[PDB]
């Protein structure tokens, strides 16, 4: 491999899914759950056990058409019905990409907020997974990243996948949830059983720092905070890691804090360079914090190329070519 | 004998393709001729005399307003508009049809269903000025309307995207035991789309309780249906995905009544899809963008089959019109679509701050600090910002 | 009578919906019995031995190494696989009946007309692994093969985005004067895809020389037909879009062929498509990732209907095959495929470079740029990669 | 409003645009034109008389089904055949979202170059145009420049419309050609009527200037170009002014020698600030040219909203909000 709330049980990150489903549906009687192969608890197990729960009306399948599969949500949340969408791999969003972009995202504004699909949560297995290649491996964050109108969430874990899953779905707009797929099966850890939120368009500092500042989300979140260790250790160097969690609308403010203290800032993500997330972060940060940047902002990302099956280990921004990048950066 | 889970079928042992049957095609049903004479009493709906002038009422209002705001558009009064002549017998022969609280999601072609509804003028007109008495802000496109009271979903110009959306919302009616029906128009080109094909497939297998509705007026832009499909129209699709369907004539407002009545029944009662293709021919341009003369047979539509006229003989059969009701209305009309017309072009604008909020339901901070800034930028350079006709 | 531009219809005077005949659906064109033997004589295309014997030996062969190459998945050797169980008859019966220059777009579990074709078992395992003898360079996902020698167009993940790009190949070959028919593969499931109703409809419209030949194998993953659609399959939507359509028993390899082959010779000289439903079952889980016994009569349709079996009945026949040439084909096969596999096993993979070319024919100077700092990259940090079964 | 090659002819851009294709499907047999309404002409008239002159095998109208114009485009091109694709409205590619990204771009790279789409262009009207809004108005060249594999270019005026679609029609790469509409009937100018070629990946630096580097792409050229002149009247500020004309794979070292040589940089453009493509080239130039800037590098751009109908005089980044922009970057 390349990386207060009541009562807690440990949870993979599938788990963590199926329980921020499961309290959704307790608790909104609206809800329902649907998509490709969901009814027999989806490929990924996230769903397990919630139709023989919740009902056949509730959590069921629909035929294999991602464009209908969207459209179809965003007309169960024209009636104020919450809709808990899946698309099977991110990588198949982009049959729904009009649905999404030029319907959900601008539902409420074309309108004068006499309509909305507020309800709406689509959630999405996401990110490289070892074997993925071109079709099981996308992280198709940046394409939504220019759509106004749409929140994009993206956690790092199964206690923060619950909670910020919890809020796309309650919150009143259009969210996509992308799940790291190859953190469905990995370490589990303690979740709360009952449900709590984590707020929307909030970074988290996960460990402080006075050198530099680190910036990723999902899986890569990991990446970087074992880059922290080997620059504490290797080069005596202090990192500040920082979680994103929302691509849009983004948290500019914990960001611009960090890098005005540190004077320096990293941003990697598994995605493609060009056009990519830390392509915004990286042109923003310059914008508002230019003079405290003591060396360019470094973004270490995926090459611009589709995503490779058996070149994968050459492919990703794993810790090595972070940590390279991050030790010219500290030179510079 | 056959065992395969996919179709329930017998063998056979002669290899013969099955052939589509397009030169008799599902046949179109008709209530009343071109004369506005009943053909079949046992198919005539018998409808009140005060619920069939409204019928005609709504659409000869509509054709009013739509020659005067085509010609507003061509004068460079409004940016944009498109007609429904010839198509005002679908629009409301299918609203008179439904529950007042039945949702309607639309393709553009679609007004004298909320004429029917009693939509104010006012309000068709602000939409078109996008002036402050818009509930749409002013921010779509002229006839992209909605309205939330009357349950029609606010027009979008992606062709077909209402479909599954309407299944959609369909379902959850279903869900909610709301006894309601979800109507959906398009038009047989937007019929080409994906979603089109999404929409009727979700609709059969989740089993909701929604009225398709197909106006195929020949045409869609510049492209001639022997050129958009091949089958036998759109009707024909309809059993392909399980769907029961008809085929009507859209000029006759009895026969769309009718089926509209039907389908919405039984959909209701079975939460099962229908499908009503309704024939048609579009008499005036696209739009105020498209000059038809292009491309193509219209006086013959305008002059020997139209649903406006064959609506009046009706009337003028039963004793229930004649012409000094009709000069009297004509006149009637005319001035209330005037008086609408004239406030609509004096009203102002929209607070400009406007184009900012509802793009999420609470403007993001980073979303307030774009709105900050053209309020600064207006404070300095406002003289060349056109700030007369907008509120504030 | 009617004059609608949209369809060719007569009136009618009564109201009636058009119900879907879905109970008694579009039969399943038979040609042998489940005993091998012919039904029809009439029907019977009298194929000579050697072709035969091919069609045995191809499916047979793929069968052999599906279950080296499943067993391999099962061991972590190769990352993925999907096998061909129970469908092997609808793969070389219909690439029986084309010629060897139509060209083949596909879905994923199509590999028996690459068999047919010879397709070398070396290039099939090169794929899987993704070594350096794959023309591939070990880019995609195991499983999805391609071959320009053979006119087999490489598989992409995305289901039924080849349908439209198979429409459009075809009506290329029409103006070149190919005399050339294309074929595209999908499965029940992917017809559900918004893609493949853009590519019914364009072939008809466009008049493009295809078979468009779906295998209804009663389940895509999880989802069995009774929730992927609601209409007669998959055949029953060919008609409405003017497309000529068959339905065949996939388990028939006769029946497959015959259908392909009428459905090549009209399509090539008529210019319009044609559409084939085989009807089938999945035998196999859906993929390595599947255990279908979660949501699924597998023991019925392995034991009482088979592709192979009823072909090696039909063969034990015409006195054709016998005991011990089963035996000692089965030996052969599986030596064969075995001498593939340890040489697929022991080559190295592609050079780590060719991760960057071809995204465009030529390499964007910014690309080389990426390119050259995986080389640096690489020359300090490459104790920390498996460089050590790569090439260069 | 808000803004050597033999015989020439006065063209506005919908007329380069037809002589550019005429001149393609002239010198090359396989070509073919197809799309909605294409064969009367268009709705921008940039099909007149080509159908008549060529048949109609080769210039015909398609179902009202973007995926599958896409998808048909890409199959026409996998046989070799020169395929030129028309998308009504840039607004209405999102449908052909999946078969441009998943498939038209991926198409070499996964096949080992067995197989290609090379051959394909599709073009489609772009840009605001006054009363668009949101669906007749999009600029959405910042989705497609996410994905590896495709070229997305956009010309400034007449004769630079014609080389570069040439270019385009040429290329050995699918490309998108975006034509700003509000463009196709505003003013002429000298076009050479037999067939020429302006090379892709390649800005042009149309006016030079020493003080601030200014950069755009279509229509927003020219109002760039404007705002040198107001910036050089009244502040006495030399502009260099540099038409990007390729969007990826774009011309990263023409556009850092100029900022090496000014210090100072703004992009502008009418799509929306968030993801925009400003955000890729402000984050580039800084990495390249860190040591050399002045003041912060500036985007100003349509505001992160949909495109509204009656509020377009205020959305759209004018010259008056260049020009305020650059007066208080030039002050930094
Ligand atoms: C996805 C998409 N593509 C193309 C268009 C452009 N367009 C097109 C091609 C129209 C013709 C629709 O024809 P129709 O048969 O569906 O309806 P009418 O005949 O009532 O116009 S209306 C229109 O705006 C669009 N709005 N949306
Ligand atoms: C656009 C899209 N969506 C979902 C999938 C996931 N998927 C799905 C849902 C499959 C089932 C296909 O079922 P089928 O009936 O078409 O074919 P088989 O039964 O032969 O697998 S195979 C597969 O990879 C995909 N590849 N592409
Ligand atoms: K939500
Ligand atoms: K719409
Ligand atoms: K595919
Ligand atoms: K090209
Ligand atoms: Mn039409
Ligand atoms: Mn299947």
């Amino acid at each position: 491999a390349h990386f207060e709330y009541g009562q807690t049980q440990k949870m993979n990150l599938f788990q963590s899914v199926t329980s921020a489903l499961d309290n959704s549906l307790a608790k909104d009687p609206t809800a329902v759950i649907f998509g490709e192969d969901v009814a027999f608890g989806g490929v990924f197990r996230c769903t397990v056990g919630l139709r023989d729960k919740y009902g056949k009306d509730r959590v069921f399948n629909t035929p294999l058409c991602e464009q209908g599969i969207v459209g179809f949500g965003i007309g169960i949340a024209v009636t104020g019905a919450t809709a808990i969408a899946e698309i099977q791999f991110a990588d198949y969003i982009f049959p729904a990409f009009d649905q999404i972009v030029n319907e959900a995202a601008k539902y409420r504004y074309r309108s004068g907020d006499l309509f909305n699909c507020g309800s709406l949560t689509i959630r999405s297995p996401w990110g490289c997974v070892g074997h993925g290649a071109l079709y099981h491996s996308q992280s198709p964050e940046a394409f939504f990243a220019h759509c106004p109108g749409i929140k994009v969430v993206i956690p790092r874990s199964p206690f923060q996948a619950k909670g910020l899953l919890l809020s796309c779905i309650e919150d009143k707009n259009p969210c996509i949830f992308f799940e790291p797929k190859i953190l469905y099966r990995a370490a589990a850890e303690e979740v709360p059983i009952e449900p709590y939120n984590i707020p929307l368009s909030q970074a988290e500092v996960i460990q402080e720092g006075s050198d530099v500042t680190l910036v990723a989300w999902g899986t890569q979140v990991h990446v970087i905070r074992e880059v922290a260790s080997m620059a504490k250790e290797k080069l005596g160097v202090s990192c500040e890691v920082i979680d994103l969690r929302t691509i849009i609308p983004w948290d500019v403010d914990t960001i611009c804090k960090s890098v005005i203290k540190t004077g320096r800032l990293l941003i990697s993500h598994e995605a493609p360079l060009t056009g990519g997330f830390a392509s915004e972060i990286s042109s923003t940060v310059q914008e508002e914090c230019f003079l405290n940047l003591e060396a360019p902002i470094s973004r270490v990302c995926g090459y611009d190329t589709p995503f490779p099956h058996i070149f994968e280990p050459f492919y990703i921004p794993d810790k090595w070519k972070c940590y390279d990048a991050l030790r010219k950066m500290i030179n510079y | 004998k056959p065992q395969f889970p996919g179709a329930s079928a017998e063998f056979i042992d002669k290899l013969e393709f099955i052939q589509p049957n397009v030169i008799s095609g599902i046949p179109i049903y008709r209530v009343m001729d071109r004369q506005g004479q009943i053909i079949n009493p046992s198919e005539d709906p018998h409808l009140p005399k005060e619920k069939v002038l409204k019928l005609y009422k709504s659409m000869t209002l509509l054709n009013t307003m739509d020659r005067i705001l085509y010609e507003s558009q061509r004068q460079g009064r409004i940016s944009f508009y498109m007609t429904n002549y010839g198509e005002e017998g679908t629009h409301v022969g299918s609203a008179a049809a439904l529950d007042n609280t039945d949702l309607v999601f639309g393709q553009y072609r679609e007004a004298g269903v909320l004429m029917y509804r009693d939509y104010p003028l006012e309000l068709f007109m602000a939409q078109c000025y996008g002036n402050i008495s818009d509930l749409g802000k002013g921010r779509q496109m002229p006839v992209h309307y909605g309205c939330k009271e009357r349950h029609f979903v606010t027009i979008s110009s992606p062709l077909a995207t209402q479909i599954p959306q309407a299944v959609g919302a369909a379902y959850a009616a279903k869900r909610a035991n709301a006894n309601r029906v979800v109507i959906c128009y398009f038009g047989e080109g937007a019929a080409s789309e994906g979603d089109a094909h999404a929409g009727f497939n979700f609709a059969a297998t989740l089993e909701c309780p929604i009225i398709f509705f197909c106006r195929n007026n020949g045409y869609a832009i510049s492209t001639p249906t022997s050129e958009q499909y091949r089958g036998d129209g759109i009707a024909a699709r309809g059993p392909g995905y399980g769907i029961m369907s008809i085929r009507v004539d859209g000029n006759d407002v009895f026969a769309v009544y009718n089926a509209t009545k039907e389908a919405r029944r039984r959909a209701v009662a079975e939460n099962q899809p229908f499908l009503i293709e309704a024939m048609t021919y579009r008499i005036g341009h696209h739009s105020t963008s498209d000059d038809s003369s292009a491309y193509r047979e219209v006086g013959y539509w305008d002059k020997q089959d139209h649903p406006i006229s064959r609506l009046r003989h009706y009337l003028l059969s039963q004793g229930w019109w004649d012409e000094e009701q009709e000069k009297a209305w004509r006149k009637q009309s005319r001035r209330k679509v005037m008086e609408a017309f004239e406030q609509a072009e004096r009203k102002p604008k929209p607070n400009p701050n406007l184009l900012f909020s509802d793009v999420y339901q609470e403007m993001p901070a980073q979303l307030r600090k774009q709105q900050e800034s053209l309020a600064r930028h207006l404070q300095t350079y406002g003289e060349h910002y056109p700030l007369d006709h907008f509120d504030k």
